[PDB]
Protein backbone atom coordinates (compact mmCIF):
# COMPACT_ATOMS: atom_id res chain seq x y z
CA UNK A 1 0.00 0.00 0.00
CA UNK A 2 1.26 3.35 1.25
CA UNK A 3 4.84 3.74 2.43
CA UNK A 4 5.00 5.29 6.15
CA UNK A 5 6.70 5.26 9.36
CA UNK A 6 6.75 1.65 10.04
CA UNK A 7 8.06 0.64 7.23
CA UNK A 8 10.74 3.47 6.70
CA UNK A 9 13.19 0.33 6.22
CA UNK A 10 11.99 -1.21 2.78
CA UNK A 11 13.48 1.77 1.04
CA UNK A 12 16.86 0.00 1.79
CA UNK A 13 16.41 -3.37 1.28
CA UNK A 14 17.50 -5.07 -2.33
CA UNK A 15 14.44 -4.91 -3.76
CA UNK A 16 15.23 -2.21 -6.36
CA UNK A 17 12.93 1.09 -6.07
CA UNK A 18 12.70 4.59 -6.94
CA UNK A 19 11.21 7.49 -5.87
CA UNK A 20 9.21 9.55 -8.45
CA UNK A 21 9.51 13.21 -6.99
CA UNK A 22 6.66 15.43 -9.62
CA UNK A 23 7.02 18.92 -8.14
CA UNK A 24 9.09 20.73 -10.37
CA UNK A 25 7.83 19.05 -14.04
CA UNK A 26 6.08 21.97 -14.31
CA UNK A 27 7.47 25.75 -13.42
CA UNK A 28 5.98 29.08 -14.08
CA UNK A 29 6.86 32.54 -13.33
CA UNK A 30 4.03 34.67 -13.09
CA UNK A 31 4.20 37.73 -14.22
CA UNK A 32 1.99 41.06 -15.62
CA UNK A 33 1.16 41.42 -19.24
CA UNK A 34 1.24 44.77 -20.87
CA UNK A 35 -2.74 45.16 -20.55
CA UNK A 36 -2.24 44.71 -16.65
CA UNK A 37 -3.62 40.69 -17.14
CA UNK A 38 -1.37 38.20 -15.35
CA UNK A 39 0.45 35.40 -17.68
CA UNK A 40 2.86 32.41 -16.99
CA UNK A 41 6.14 32.03 -18.75
CA UNK A 42 7.12 28.27 -18.27
CA UNK A 43 10.43 27.88 -17.78
CA UNK A 44 12.44 24.19 -17.51
CA UNK A 45 11.44 21.65 -15.23
CA UNK A 46 12.67 18.22 -14.29
CA UNK A 47 11.39 14.68 -13.36
CA UNK A 48 13.67 13.94 -10.01
CA UNK A 49 13.92 10.00 -9.85
CA UNK A 50 15.90 8.86 -7.32
CA UNK A 51 17.04 4.92 -6.09
CA UNK A 52 17.45 5.38 -2.48
CA UNK A 53 19.59 2.65 -2.14
CA UNK A 54 22.49 3.82 -4.44
CA UNK A 55 21.73 7.41 -4.50
CA UNK A 56 21.09 7.16 -8.46
CA UNK A 57 19.36 10.26 -9.63
CA UNK A 58 17.64 9.84 -13.42
CA UNK A 59 17.14 13.70 -13.65
CA UNK A 60 15.02 13.99 -16.75
CA UNK A 61 15.09 17.55 -18.06
CA UNK A 62 11.42 18.74 -19.11
CA UNK A 63 12.20 21.49 -21.60
CA UNK A 64 9.54 24.41 -22.40
CA UNK A 65 8.72 22.79 -25.99
CA UNK A 66 7.21 20.51 -24.23
CA UNK A 67 4.03 22.24 -22.95
CA UNK A 68 3.97 24.28 -26.42
CA UNK A 69 -0.04 24.48 -27.53
CA UNK A 70 -0.96 22.40 -24.64
CA UNK A 71 -3.79 23.20 -22.37
CA UNK A 72 -4.30 22.08 -18.79
CA UNK A 73 -0.82 21.93 -18.09
CA UNK A 74 -0.73 20.87 -14.33
CA UNK A 75 -2.67 18.05 -15.28
CA UNK A 76 -0.37 17.15 -18.29
CA UNK A 77 2.38 17.53 -16.14
CA UNK A 78 1.27 14.43 -14.22
CA UNK A 79 1.12 12.63 -17.42
CA UNK A 80 4.11 13.50 -18.66
CA UNK A 81 5.97 12.90 -15.76
CA UNK A 82 4.24 9.32 -16.12
CA UNK A 83 5.10 8.79 -19.43
CA UNK A 84 8.49 9.52 -18.96
CA UNK A 85 8.83 7.21 -15.81
CA UNK A 86 7.34 4.48 -18.17
CA UNK A 87 9.94 5.18 -20.65
CA UNK A 88 12.83 5.15 -18.59
CA UNK A 89 11.60 1.61 -17.23
CA UNK A 90 11.32 0.35 -20.33
CA UNK A 91 14.92 1.84 -21.19
CA UNK A 92 16.42 -0.59 -18.53
CA UNK A 93 17.44 -4.08 -18.56
CA UNK A 94 14.77 -6.52 -16.68
CA UNK A 95 17.26 -6.94 -13.74
CA UNK A 96 17.74 -3.12 -13.16
CA UNK A 97 13.81 -2.25 -13.40
CA UNK A 98 12.13 -1.36 -10.12
CA UNK A 99 10.00 -4.20 -8.31
CA UNK A 100 8.62 -0.72 -6.86
CA UNK A 101 7.64 3.09 -7.67
CA UNK A 102 7.05 5.43 -4.94
CA UNK A 103 5.25 8.56 -6.07
CA UNK A 104 5.74 11.62 -3.60
CA UNK A 105 2.20 12.68 -4.59
CA UNK A 106 -1.46 10.83 -4.69
CA UNK A 107 -1.73 12.32 -7.85
CA UNK A 108 0.52 11.04 -9.61
CA UNK A 109 -0.58 7.19 -8.61
CA UNK A 110 -3.33 7.09 -11.42
CA UNK A 111 -1.32 8.80 -14.25
CA UNK A 112 1.60 6.33 -13.63
CA UNK A 113 -0.46 3.04 -12.34
CA UNK A 114 -2.04 3.52 -16.38
CA UNK A 115 1.28 4.10 -18.08
CA UNK A 116 2.69 1.30 -16.13
CA UNK A 117 -0.43 -1.11 -17.15
CA UNK A 118 2.36 -3.26 -19.26
CA UNK A 119 4.04 -3.50 -15.96
CA UNK A 120 1.49 -5.13 -13.69
CA UNK A 121 4.29 -7.20 -11.40
CA UNK A 122 5.47 -3.49 -10.42
CA UNK A 123 3.80 -1.99 -7.47
CA UNK A 124 3.11 1.83 -7.93
CA UNK A 125 2.79 3.20 -3.92
CA UNK A 126 1.75 6.36 -2.45
CA UNK A 127 4.01 7.43 0.58
CA UNK A 128 3.07 9.21 3.57
CA UNK A 129 6.35 10.71 4.36
CA UNK A 130 6.44 13.96 3.81
CA UNK A 131 10.12 14.33 1.35
CA UNK A 132 11.79 17.35 0.71
CA UNK A 133 12.43 16.49 -2.80
CA UNK A 134 11.09 19.67 -4.62
CA UNK A 135 14.38 21.51 -3.19
CA UNK A 136 16.28 18.96 -5.65
CA UNK A 137 16.67 22.43 -7.75
CA UNK A 138 18.83 24.13 -4.55
CA UNK A 139 21.20 21.72 -5.63
CA UNK A 140 23.48 24.38 -7.86
CA UNK A 141 24.38 21.49 -9.94
CA UNK A 142 21.38 20.49 -10.82
CA UNK A 143 20.00 23.43 -11.35
CA UNK A 144 22.57 24.64 -14.06
CA UNK A 145 21.56 21.47 -15.97
CA UNK A 146 18.11 22.10 -16.23
CA UNK A 147 18.12 25.92 -17.13
CA UNK A 148 20.85 25.08 -19.85
CA UNK A 149 19.03 22.78 -21.16
CA UNK A 150 17.91 23.49 -25.22
CA UNK A 151 15.93 20.23 -25.89
CA UNK A 152 14.91 16.81 -23.93
CA UNK A 153 17.25 15.65 -21.89
CA UNK A 154 18.25 12.90 -18.90
CA UNK A 155 21.10 13.57 -16.81
CA UNK A 156 22.22 10.94 -14.61
CA UNK A 157 23.49 12.12 -11.28
CA UNK A 158 24.69 10.02 -7.94
CA UNK A 159 22.86 12.26 -5.23
CA UNK A 160 25.15 10.68 -2.62
CA UNK A 161 28.08 11.56 -4.19
CA UNK A 162 30.93 8.97 -2.94
CA UNK A 163 29.03 8.68 0.72
CA UNK A 164 28.02 4.98 0.26
CA UNK A 165 31.96 4.26 0.70
CA UNK A 166 31.85 5.22 4.31
CA UNK A 167 27.99 5.41 5.29
CA UNK A 168 24.78 3.03 4.75
CA UNK A 169 21.89 3.82 2.68
CA UNK A 170 19.77 4.64 4.90
CA UNK A 171 22.41 6.97 6.81
CA UNK A 172 23.10 9.04 3.63
CA UNK A 173 19.76 9.10 2.41
CA UNK A 174 18.60 10.60 6.25
CA UNK A 175 21.74 12.92 5.61
CA UNK A 176 20.07 13.97 2.24
CA UNK A 177 16.59 14.62 3.48
CA UNK A 178 17.92 16.81 5.82
CA UNK A 179 20.12 18.70 3.76
CA UNK A 180 17.21 18.88 1.58
CA UNK A 181 14.58 19.87 4.36
CA UNK A 182 17.24 22.44 5.02
CA UNK A 183 17.65 24.15 1.53
CA UNK A 184 13.73 24.12 1.64
CA UNK A 185 13.38 25.66 4.44
CA UNK A 186 15.88 27.92 3.84
CA UNK A 187 17.91 28.20 0.95
CA UNK A 188 20.12 31.03 1.20
CA UNK A 189 21.50 30.03 5.02
CA UNK A 190 21.64 26.17 4.16
CA UNK A 191 23.81 27.37 0.84
CA UNK A 192 25.82 29.30 3.22
CA UNK A 193 26.56 26.29 5.77
CA UNK A 194 27.39 24.37 2.81
CA UNK A 195 29.89 26.53 1.22
CA UNK A 196 31.01 28.90 3.51
CA UNK A 197 34.27 27.67 4.03
CA UNK A 198 36.36 27.65 0.89
CA UNK A 199 38.96 25.09 1.89
CA UNK A 200 36.61 22.49 0.87
CA UNK A 201 35.32 21.99 -2.03
CA UNK A 202 33.18 19.93 -4.46
CA UNK A 203 34.85 17.48 -6.69
CA UNK A 204 34.02 18.17 -10.55
CA UNK A 205 32.08 15.26 -10.41
CA UNK A 206 30.21 15.37 -7.16
CA UNK A 207 27.06 17.84 -5.87
CA UNK A 208 28.08 18.33 -2.06
CA UNK A 209 31.49 19.41 -0.60
CA UNK A 210 34.01 16.44 0.14
CA UNK A 211 33.57 17.01 4.12
CA UNK A 212 35.30 14.55 6.37
CA UNK A 213 33.20 12.95 8.32
CA UNK A 214 33.53 15.15 11.28
CA UNK A 215 32.79 18.18 9.05
CA UNK A 216 29.52 16.07 8.05
CA UNK A 217 28.60 15.88 11.60
CA UNK A 218 29.18 19.64 12.45
CA UNK A 219 27.37 20.59 8.77
CA UNK A 220 24.44 18.20 9.69
CA UNK A 221 24.33 19.60 13.68
CA UNK A 222 24.33 23.05 11.29
CA UNK A 223 21.05 21.98 9.24
CA UNK A 224 19.55 20.56 12.24
CA UNK A 225 19.34 24.29 13.92
CA UNK A 226 18.73 25.81 10.86
CA UNK A 227 15.60 23.99 10.62
CA UNK A 228 15.04 24.24 14.46
CA UNK A 229 15.41 28.14 14.20
CA UNK A 230 13.17 28.63 10.36
CA UNK A 231 10.70 26.89 12.76
CA UNK A 232 10.63 29.07 15.87
CA UNK A 233 10.95 32.10 13.25
CA UNK A 234 7.96 30.99 11.57
CA UNK A 235 5.51 29.69 14.51
CA UNK A 236 6.90 32.61 17.10
CA UNK A 237 8.24 29.68 19.21
CA UNK B 1 -51.38 -13.27 -21.23
CA UNK B 2 -49.75 -16.47 -19.46
CA UNK B 3 -49.62 -18.21 -16.45
CA UNK B 4 -46.98 -19.84 -13.89
CA UNK B 5 -48.76 -21.85 -11.50
CA UNK B 6 -47.54 -23.11 -8.42
CA UNK B 7 -48.16 -27.14 -6.66
CA UNK B 8 -47.95 -25.45 -3.59
CA UNK B 9 -46.73 -23.43 -1.07
CA UNK B 10 -45.47 -25.16 1.76
CA UNK B 11 -43.02 -22.84 3.51
CA UNK B 12 -44.37 -18.86 4.18
CA UNK B 13 -42.30 -16.87 1.44
CA UNK B 14 -42.90 -13.25 0.31
CA UNK B 15 -43.47 -13.76 -3.58
CA UNK B 16 -41.96 -11.10 -6.29
CA UNK B 17 -43.11 -11.11 -9.99
CA UNK B 18 -41.65 -8.30 -10.98
CA UNK B 19 -42.15 -5.07 -9.65
CA UNK B 20 -45.14 -6.73 -7.76
CA UNK B 21 -45.00 -8.32 -4.84
CA UNK B 22 -47.00 -10.36 -1.84
CA UNK B 23 -46.84 -12.63 1.12
CA UNK B 24 -47.81 -16.16 0.48
CA UNK B 25 -48.76 -17.92 4.48
CA UNK B 26 -47.00 -21.27 4.84
CA UNK B 27 -49.25 -23.64 3.19
CA UNK B 28 -52.01 -21.41 2.04
CA UNK B 29 -53.88 -22.41 -0.64
CA UNK B 30 -51.42 -20.22 -3.58
CA UNK B 31 -51.18 -21.82 -6.64
CA UNK B 32 -49.97 -19.42 -8.90
CA UNK B 33 -49.64 -15.71 -10.71
CA UNK B 34 -52.30 -15.60 -13.85
CA UNK B 35 -52.43 -12.46 -16.72
CA UNK B 36 -48.74 -12.30 -16.90
CA UNK B 37 -48.02 -9.60 -20.09
CA UNK B 38 -47.12 -11.93 -23.08
CA UNK B 39 -43.75 -9.78 -24.56
CA UNK B 40 -42.09 -9.02 -21.77
CA UNK B 41 -38.62 -10.79 -19.88
CA UNK B 42 -40.16 -11.11 -16.55
CA UNK B 43 -38.66 -12.15 -12.50
CA UNK B 44 -40.22 -14.33 -10.88
CA UNK B 45 -38.16 -14.26 -7.06
CA UNK B 46 -38.53 -15.32 -3.44
CA UNK B 47 -37.75 -14.17 0.07
CA UNK B 48 -38.49 -17.03 2.67
CA UNK B 49 -40.10 -16.04 5.74
CA UNK B 50 -37.84 -17.95 7.87
CA UNK B 51 -35.00 -17.01 6.69
CA UNK B 52 -34.51 -13.64 4.46
CA UNK B 53 -30.68 -14.73 4.12
CA UNK B 54 -30.89 -15.66 -0.43
CA UNK B 55 -33.21 -13.82 -2.22
CA UNK B 56 -33.60 -15.93 -5.32
CA UNK B 57 -35.38 -15.84 -8.37
CA UNK B 58 -35.87 -16.82 -12.19
CA UNK B 59 -36.08 -14.89 -14.89
CA UNK B 60 -38.01 -16.14 -17.64
CA UNK B 61 -40.04 -15.24 -20.91
CA UNK B 62 -43.38 -16.76 -21.17
CA UNK B 63 -43.02 -17.56 -24.90
CA UNK B 64 -40.02 -19.90 -24.68
CA UNK B 65 -42.29 -22.67 -22.51
CA UNK B 66 -44.44 -23.20 -19.91
CA UNK B 67 -43.22 -22.77 -16.99
CA UNK B 68 -44.79 -24.09 -13.34
CA UNK B 69 -42.82 -23.76 -9.85
CA UNK B 70 -42.43 -25.92 -7.46
CA UNK B 71 -41.35 -26.34 -3.81
CA UNK B 72 -38.17 -29.14 -3.67
CA UNK B 73 -37.90 -30.09 0.09
CA UNK B 74 -34.36 -31.39 -0.37
CA UNK B 75 -32.52 -28.21 -1.53
CA UNK B 76 -35.47 -25.97 0.07
CA UNK B 77 -36.38 -23.78 -2.59
CA UNK B 78 -38.88 -22.56 -4.73
CA UNK B 79 -37.63 -24.07 -8.13
CA UNK B 80 -38.51 -22.98 -11.69
CA UNK B 81 -39.70 -25.96 -13.55
CA UNK B 82 -40.56 -26.24 -17.66
CA UNK B 83 -43.58 -28.51 -18.36
CA UNK B 84 -42.73 -29.50 -22.00
CA UNK B 85 -46.58 -31.30 -22.25
CA UNK B 86 -48.63 -28.19 -23.24
CA UNK B 87 -52.02 -30.43 -22.74
CA UNK B 88 -51.29 -30.81 -19.07
CA UNK B 89 -50.00 -27.27 -18.48
CA UNK B 90 -53.70 -25.93 -19.74
CA UNK B 91 -55.67 -28.72 -17.74
CA UNK B 92 -53.39 -28.08 -14.35
CA UNK B 93 -53.63 -23.97 -15.14
CA UNK B 94 -56.96 -24.58 -16.13
CA UNK B 95 -58.54 -26.50 -12.53
CA UNK B 96 -56.39 -23.64 -10.29
CA UNK B 97 -58.12 -20.27 -12.54
CA UNK B 98 -61.39 -21.81 -12.19
CA UNK B 99 -61.03 -22.42 -8.31
CA UNK B 100 -59.43 -18.78 -8.06
CA UNK B 101 -55.91 -19.90 -6.56
CA UNK B 102 -53.87 -17.50 -8.65
CA UNK B 103 -53.03 -13.81 -7.89
CA UNK B 104 -53.23 -11.70 -11.13
CA UNK B 105 -50.51 -10.02 -12.76
CA UNK B 106 -51.35 -6.72 -11.13
CA UNK B 107 -50.76 -3.97 -14.06
CA UNK B 108 -52.38 -0.80 -14.33
CA UNK B 109 -53.00 0.31 -18.00
CA UNK B 110 -51.25 3.66 -17.81
CA UNK B 111 -48.16 1.92 -16.33
CA UNK B 112 -45.30 1.13 -18.63
CA UNK B 113 -43.10 0.99 -15.59
CA UNK B 114 -42.07 -2.96 -17.03
CA UNK B 115 -41.52 -1.90 -20.35
CA UNK B 116 -39.30 0.85 -19.47
CA UNK B 117 -37.52 -1.23 -17.18
CA UNK B 118 -37.09 -4.28 -19.40
CA UNK B 119 -36.85 -2.18 -22.56
CA UNK B 120 -33.45 -3.78 -24.05
CA UNK B 121 -33.28 -7.16 -22.04
CA UNK B 122 -33.60 -9.98 -24.08
CA UNK B 123 -33.71 -14.06 -22.69
CA UNK B 124 -31.34 -14.91 -24.82
CA UNK B 125 -28.79 -12.62 -23.43
CA UNK B 126 -29.70 -13.09 -19.58
CA UNK B 127 -28.75 -16.77 -20.61
CA UNK B 128 -25.11 -15.65 -21.42
CA UNK B 129 -24.91 -13.87 -18.75
CA UNK B 130 -26.18 -17.02 -16.49
CA UNK B 131 -24.88 -20.03 -17.85
CA UNK B 132 -27.17 -23.05 -17.00
CA UNK B 133 -27.87 -23.83 -21.04
CA UNK B 134 -30.54 -26.66 -19.89
CA UNK B 135 -32.51 -24.23 -18.50
CA UNK B 136 -34.44 -21.75 -20.51
CA UNK B 137 -34.90 -19.42 -17.65
CA UNK B 138 -32.21 -18.78 -15.12
CA UNK B 139 -31.95 -18.64 -11.82
CA UNK B 140 -30.33 -15.71 -9.65
CA UNK B 141 -29.86 -15.32 -5.99
CA UNK B 142 -28.51 -12.25 -4.24
CA UNK B 143 -25.13 -14.56 -3.33
CA UNK B 144 -23.89 -15.11 -6.92
CA UNK B 145 -20.48 -13.25 -7.70
CA UNK B 146 -19.32 -11.41 -11.01
CA UNK B 147 -17.00 -12.81 -13.85
CA UNK B 148 -14.73 -9.68 -12.37
CA UNK B 149 -15.37 -10.41 -8.88
CA UNK B 150 -13.97 -13.81 -9.18
CA UNK B 151 -10.90 -12.29 -10.99
CA UNK B 152 -10.46 -9.95 -8.16
CA UNK B 153 -14.76 -19.06 -6.71
CA UNK B 154 -17.28 -21.78 -8.69
CA UNK B 155 -17.20 -20.54 -12.28
CA UNK B 156 -20.19 -22.34 -12.90
CA UNK B 157 -22.51 -20.01 -10.66
CA UNK B 158 -20.90 -16.80 -11.53
CA UNK B 159 -23.11 -13.78 -13.44
CA UNK B 160 -21.01 -13.28 -16.54
CA UNK B 161 -21.33 -9.62 -17.12
CA UNK B 162 -19.48 -8.08 -19.80
CA UNK B 163 -15.67 -6.83 -17.63
CA UNK B 164 -15.39 -3.01 -17.54
CA UNK B 165 -12.28 -2.23 -15.91
CA UNK B 166 -11.01 1.51 -16.58
CA UNK B 167 -7.46 0.82 -15.40
CA UNK B 168 -7.03 -2.01 -18.20
CA UNK B 169 -4.91 -2.69 -21.48
CA UNK B 170 -7.96 -2.95 -22.66
CA UNK B 171 -9.29 0.91 -22.13
CA UNK B 172 -6.42 2.34 -22.80
CA UNK B 173 -4.46 2.76 -25.95
CA UNK B 174 -0.93 3.21 -26.00
CA UNK B 175 -0.01 6.32 -26.81
CA UNK B 176 -3.01 8.11 -25.79
CA UNK B 177 -2.95 7.04 -21.92
CA UNK B 178 -4.30 10.34 -20.72
CA UNK B 179 -6.87 10.99 -23.32
CA UNK B 180 -8.12 7.64 -23.34
CA UNK B 181 -8.20 7.60 -19.06
CA UNK B 182 -9.71 11.19 -18.89
CA UNK B 183 -11.98 10.74 -22.02
CA UNK B 184 -13.10 7.35 -22.18
CA UNK B 185 -15.14 7.23 -25.81
CA UNK B 186 -12.41 4.55 -26.98
CA UNK B 187 -13.59 2.31 -24.74
CA UNK B 188 -17.16 3.03 -25.08
CA UNK B 189 -17.62 3.30 -28.37
CA UNK B 190 -14.66 1.37 -29.99
CA UNK B 191 -14.15 -0.91 -27.97
CA UNK B 192 -17.24 -2.09 -26.18
CA UNK B 193 -19.90 -0.94 -28.40
CA UNK B 194 -18.66 -1.56 -31.94
CA UNK B 195 -15.96 -5.05 -30.33
CA UNK B 196 -18.62 -6.23 -28.05
CA UNK B 197 -21.98 -5.67 -27.95
CA UNK B 198 -22.02 -4.89 -31.48
CA UNK B 199 -25.23 -2.12 -30.82
CA UNK B 200 -26.06 0.58 -27.71
CA UNK B 201 -29.23 -1.70 -27.27
CA UNK B 202 -27.05 -4.86 -26.31
CA UNK B 203 -25.00 -2.69 -24.01
CA UNK B 204 -28.38 -1.07 -22.50
CA UNK B 205 -30.24 -4.32 -22.26
CA UNK B 206 -27.10 -5.51 -19.89
CA UNK B 207 -27.30 -2.68 -17.77
CA UNK B 208 -30.49 -3.21 -17.40
CA UNK B 209 -30.32 -6.53 -16.22
CA UNK B 210 -28.28 -5.53 -13.81
CA UNK B 211 -30.02 -2.82 -12.28
CA UNK B 212 -32.45 -5.42 -11.65
CA UNK B 213 -30.55 -8.12 -10.13
CA UNK B 214 -28.91 -5.60 -7.85
CA UNK B 215 -32.39 -3.89 -6.86
CA UNK B 216 -34.81 -7.25 -6.62
CA UNK B 217 -31.63 -9.75 -5.09
CA UNK B 218 -29.43 -7.48 -3.52
CA UNK B 219 -26.84 -8.57 -5.16
CA UNK B 220 -23.44 -6.49 -5.16
CA UNK B 221 -21.93 -7.42 -8.52
CA UNK B 222 -24.74 -6.69 -10.27
CA UNK B 223 -24.93 -3.15 -8.90
CA UNK B 224 -21.14 -2.86 -9.51
CA UNK B 225 -21.99 -3.48 -13.13
CA UNK B 226 -24.58 -1.19 -13.37
CA UNK B 227 -22.80 1.80 -11.98
CA UNK B 228 -19.38 0.95 -14.28
CA UNK B 229 -21.86 0.63 -17.66
CA UNK B 230 -22.94 4.06 -16.60
CA UNK B 231 -19.78 5.38 -15.40
CA UNK B 232 -18.31 3.98 -18.65
CA UNK B 233 -21.00 6.66 -20.67
CA UNK B 234 -20.90 9.58 -18.73
CA UNK B 235 -16.87 9.55 -18.85
CA UNK B 236 -17.05 9.41 -22.29
CA UNK B 237 -17.05 12.92 -24.12
CA UNK B 238 -18.31 11.56 -27.71
CA UNK B 239 -21.45 9.83 -27.23
CA UNK B 240 -24.48 9.20 -30.24
CA UNK B 241 -27.09 11.81 -29.02
CA UNK B 242 -29.80 8.79 -28.98
CA UNK B 243 -27.69 7.22 -26.80
CA UNK B 244 -27.85 9.75 -24.09
CA UNK B 245 -31.39 10.26 -24.30
CA UNK B 246 -32.43 7.07 -23.83
CA UNK B 247 -29.80 5.97 -21.43
CA UNK B 248 -31.80 9.33 -19.59
CA UNK B 249 -35.02 7.31 -20.02
CA UNK B 250 -33.42 3.95 -19.10
CA UNK B 251 -31.59 5.83 -15.57
CA UNK B 252 -35.09 7.96 -14.68
CA UNK B 253 -37.25 4.57 -14.01
CA UNK B 254 -34.81 2.89 -12.53
CA UNK B 255 -34.38 5.77 -10.03
CA UNK B 256 -38.27 5.99 -10.15
CA UNK B 257 -38.58 2.43 -9.30
CA UNK B 258 -36.19 1.91 -6.58
CA UNK B 259 -36.89 1.90 -3.16
CA UNK B 260 -36.64 4.69 -1.06
CA UNK B 261 -35.24 2.95 2.03
CA UNK B 262 -33.15 0.91 -0.53
CA UNK B 263 -31.33 3.83 -1.80
CA UNK B 264 -27.81 4.22 0.66
CA UNK B 265 -27.05 0.24 -0.41
CA UNK B 266 -28.09 0.41 -4.41
CA UNK B 267 -26.63 3.61 -5.13
CA UNK B 268 -23.43 4.23 -5.50
CA UNK B 269 -22.04 8.38 -4.20
CA UNK B 270 -19.31 8.97 -5.96
CA UNK B 271 -20.52 7.28 -9.26
CA UNK B 272 -23.88 9.42 -9.28
CA UNK B 273 -22.57 12.91 -8.37
CA UNK B 274 -19.47 12.58 -11.16
CA UNK B 275 -21.91 11.54 -13.79
CA UNK B 276 -24.41 14.19 -12.82
CA UNK B 277 -22.28 17.08 -12.13
CA UNK B 278 -18.39 16.72 -13.16
CA UNK B 279 -18.71 14.27 -15.93
CA UNK B 280 -18.73 14.95 -19.80
CA UNK B 281 -22.38 14.11 -19.99
CA UNK B 282 -23.25 16.28 -16.87
CA UNK B 283 -25.83 18.13 -18.73
CA UNK B 284 -27.27 15.53 -20.93
CA UNK B 285 -29.06 13.40 -18.68
CA UNK B 286 -31.74 15.56 -17.65
CA UNK B 287 -34.89 13.79 -16.75
CA UNK B 288 -32.20 11.28 -14.49
CA UNK B 289 -30.78 14.64 -12.56
CA UNK B 290 -34.26 16.20 -11.33
CA UNK B 291 -35.76 12.76 -10.15
CA UNK B 292 -32.44 12.01 -8.36
CA UNK B 293 -31.94 15.60 -7.31
CA UNK B 294 -35.69 15.75 -5.75
CA UNK B 295 -35.87 12.04 -4.46
CA UNK B 296 -32.31 11.26 -3.34
CA UNK B 297 -30.79 15.18 -2.55
CA UNK B 298 -29.18 13.60 0.77
CA UNK B 299 -26.92 11.54 -1.60
CA UNK B 300 -25.68 14.91 -3.97
C1 LIG C 1 -44.17 -33.18 -13.74
N1 LIG C 1 -45.36 -32.64 -14.37
S1 LIG C 1 -46.66 -32.39 -13.60
O1 LIG C 1 -47.77 -32.84 -14.28
O2 LIG C 1 -46.38 -32.90 -12.33
C2 LIG C 1 -46.94 -30.77 -13.31
C3 LIG C 1 -47.06 -30.39 -11.99
C4 LIG C 1 -47.40 -29.20 -11.60
C5 LIG C 1 -47.65 -28.20 -12.53
O3 LIG C 1 -47.89 -26.96 -12.03
C6 LIG C 1 -48.16 -26.83 -10.73
C7 LIG C 1 -47.51 -28.53 -13.80
BR1 LIG C 1 -47.85 -27.30 -14.89
C8 LIG C 1 -47.16 -29.77 -14.28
Amino acid sequence: GAMNSSNYAELFNNDIKLFVDDTNVYRVTVHKTFEGNVATKAINGCIFTLNPKTGHLFLKIIHTSVWAGQKRLSQLAKWKTAEEVSALVRSLPKEEQPKQIIVTRKAMLDPLEVHMLDFPNIAIRPTELRLPFSAAMSIDKLSDVVMKATEPQMVLFNIYDDWLDRISSYTAFSRLTLLLRALKTNEESAKMILLSDPTITIKSYHLWPSFTDEQWITIESQMRDLILTEYGRKYNV
Amino acid sequence: MNTVPFTSAPIEVTIGIDQYSFNVKENQPFHGIKDIPIGHVHVIHFQHADNSSMRYGYWFDCRMGNFYIQYDPKDGLYKMMEERDGAKFENIVHNFKERQMMVSYPKIDEDDTWYNLTEFVQMDKIRKIVRKDENQFSYVDSSMTTVQENELSDPAHSLNYTVINFKSREAIRPGHEMEDFLDKSYYLNTVMLQGIFKNSSNYFGELQFAFLNAMFFGNYGSSLQWHAMIELICSSATVPKHMLDKLDEILYYQIKTLPEQYSDILLNERVWNICLYSSFQKNSLHNTEKIMENKYPELL
